[PDB]
């Protein structure tokens, strides 16, 4: 059929400016996350730090959703290019220089053991027992 | 034998029990899940021999230009009338001076001991 | 085209002798030494932070 | 305007690489060299600076 041999050719453009920046983003490959109960999002820059050279911090759906943190990418794009070829109604590629690559991590929300009490419990170096009591305490 | 985490946190497994069904649980020790185990098995130990180098030696060490080169054993699978033989040097044995070998032809690498 | 069996000796020398003719003896001291004032000591001040005051 | 949007996802991962093999290499000289040309290393004098 048409499909055994398909033909396809289309013409590439390169814009020189673009009031919109690009990114390369990529989860792990054992997030197992869905995009339709991504309901809402707020991607907003982490208050550690007290701009630009800061992480950002995902937080999905309020509080009810999953949070993500991640950090740039720790090599340069000095020699490597990443180009993504964007589908339009024309058919025309448009490849699109980025300016920075991404990786979020997933992030459990429960109750998490704190440093000081963290402290308090390393007395029990190993003579530790029932790790549900640990947590049932606090 | 065989691990594998929660799809949670992604965190460890650790093995548990219940009294109402008395049936093993596979569950995460940090998170709240729980699955059933397909296997029964907790913890098993190898004391004796057991280490199987036939499936451990890369394919690839045929093309080392250090090893020795035999035509008197052949590849069982391609036939082919070249072999490179060479030792263990592994722990745990410290004995055992046999000899595995391995094809050298390309797009191959049979390892069979003898 | 090959270096015959009884040729062999007096090539070897040979090269050997061009080695020598090129490198010398104490090669290894004068090479780092060239290394070092050549780029070492550059580096060394252009990787030092400027002076902030 | 700070408006986020998902463009896609990657279906296919290309690598370009060049047809030539040793005529290239004259090519990878040449951009050495333009590396290397702000790349600085001490001089020598042939006379004492007064
Ligand atoms: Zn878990
Ligand atoms: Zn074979």
């Amino acid at each position: 059929g048409p499909s055994s041999q398909n033909v396809t050719e289309y013409v590439v453009r390169v814009p020189k400016n673009t009031t919109k920046k690009y990114n390369i983003m990529a989860f792990n490959a054992a997030d197992k996350v869905n995009f339709a109960t991504w309901n809402q999002a707020r991607l907003e820059r982490d208050l550690s730090n007290k701009p630009e050279d800061q992480p950002w911090l995902l937080r999905v759906n309020g509080k009810s959703g999953r949070k993500f943190k991640g950090i740039k990418k720790g090599g340069v794009t000095e020699n490597t290019s990443y180009y993504i070829f964007t589908q339009c109604p024309d058919g025309a590629f448009e490849a699109f220089p980025v300016h920075n690559w991404y990786n979020f991590t997933p992030l459990a929300r429960h109750r998490t053991l704190t440093a000081e009490e963290a402290e308090e419990e390393w007395e029990r170096r190993n003579k530790v027992l029932n790790h549900f009591s640990i947590m049932q305490q606090r | 034998v065989g691990i594998r985490f929660c799809q949670e946190c992604n965190n460890m497994l650790y093995p548990k029990e219940d009294k109402e069904n008395r049936i093993l649980l596979y569950a995460c020790r940090n998170c709240d899940y729980q699955q059933e185990a397909d296997n029964s098995c907790i913890y098993v130990n190898k004391i004796t021999h057991e280490v199987d180098e036939l499936t451990q030696i890369i394919a690839d060490v045929s093309q080392d230009p250090t090893l020795p080169r035999t035509e008197d054993h052949p590849c069982q699978k391609c036939g082919h009338k070249e072999a490179v033989f060479f030792q263990s040097h592994s722990a745990r044995a410290e004995d055992a001076m046999r000899l595995y070998y391995v094809c050298t032809a390309p797009h191959c690498g049979h390892r069979w001991t003898e | 085209d090959e270096i015959t069996p009884d040729l062999w000796q007096e090539a070897c020398w040979i090269v050997i002798s061009s080695y020598f003719d090129e490198k010398g003896l104490v090669r290894q001291q004068l090479d780092s030494f060239d290394e070092f004032i050549q780029m070492s000591v550059q580096r060394i001040v252009e990787d030092a932070p400027p002076i902030d005051l | 305007s700070d408006k986020l949007s998902l463009e896609g996802i990657v279906v296919q991962r290309a690598e370009c690489r060049p047809a030539a093999s040793e005529n290239y290499m004259r090519l990878k000289r040449l951009q050495i060299e333009e590396s290397s040309k702000p790349v600085r290393l001490s001089q020598q004098l042939d006379k004492v600076v007064t």
